[PDB]
């Protein structure tokens, strides 16, 4: 996952 | 956004960007009305970041763009960095809008207001078109 | 990145099945849409989810996090406005 | 709120  | 397409200009008059002073698009947000943005806390806004409101086309110099200026940010307490739950942050602008034709506020829903599985929604932004 | 703004539609999910995807991280201020041949991706972040409602545009979702690629086939994760929108009216009412 | 002036197109 990452920040979007 | 990958896989969408250009919008029409205007169309999200909600729409506004997130620059950082060297320019650069790093977040969006949307007008809730004109002295206040809706943006994510983990997007990391400080007040020496601008909002830029009526923007379509980031490489123009000729849109009549509002960059305003932001007075405090207001991350909400429960924010969890650790999970990103609760990822909201509230931009109290220095100068409001000027709403007009491509400049003007979404609505916010009610608490108790259903969004049921399987309806078609709408995203909206400057982010990658490719990874 | 795109110069120009871009749009997609895409549908909501439930949270039972986004959790098939990403299991305990979704919360129950988060929402999920997508897994449709669209993604949200870096730069979205803080943007909107809007779905109409009664003839007018709303905010249900704030652009939050997803599959680091930006995959097309996995939901992206936003947050859930009607879980914060009591905060949003304190705060407003307050400053 | 929530009422473009210029209609979105999708």
């Amino acid at each position: 996952s990452w920040p979007w | 956004i990958v896989n969408g397409e250009e919008a029409v200009p205007g169309s999200w008059p909600w729409q506004v960007s997130l620059q950082d002073k060297t320019g650069f698009h790093f977040c969006g947000g949307s007008l809730i009305n004109e002295n206040w943005v809706v943006t994510a806390a983990h997007c990391g806004v400080t007040t020496s970041d601008v909002v830029v409101a009526g923007e379509f086309d980031q490489g123009s110099s000729s849109e009549k763009i509002q960059k305003l200026k932001i007075a405090k940010v207001f991350k909400n307490s429960k924010y969890n960095s650790l999970t990103i739950n609760n990822d909201i942050t509230l931009l109290k602008l220095s100068t409001a809008a000027s709403f007009s034709q491509t400049v003007s506020a979404v609505c916010l829903p009610s608490a108790s207001d259903d969004f049921a599985a399987g309806t078609t929604c709408v995203t909206t932004g400057w982010g990658l078109t490719r990874y | 990145t795109p110069d120009r703004l871009q749009q997609a539609s895409l549908p909501l999910l439930s949270n039972t099945n986004c959790k098939k995807y990403w299991g305990t991280k979704i919360k129950d201020a988060m929402i999920c849409a997508g897994a449709s041949g669209v993604s949200s991706c870096m730069g979205d972040s803080g943007g909107p989810l809007v779905c109409k409602k009664n003839g007018a545009w709303t905010l249900v979702g704030i652009v939050s996090w997803g599959s680091s690629t930006c995959s097309t086939s996995t939901p992206g994760v936003y947050a859930r406005v009607t879980a914060l929108v009591n905060w949003v009216q304190q705060t407003l009412a307050a400053n | 709120c929530g009422v473009p002036a210029i209609q979105p197109v999708l």
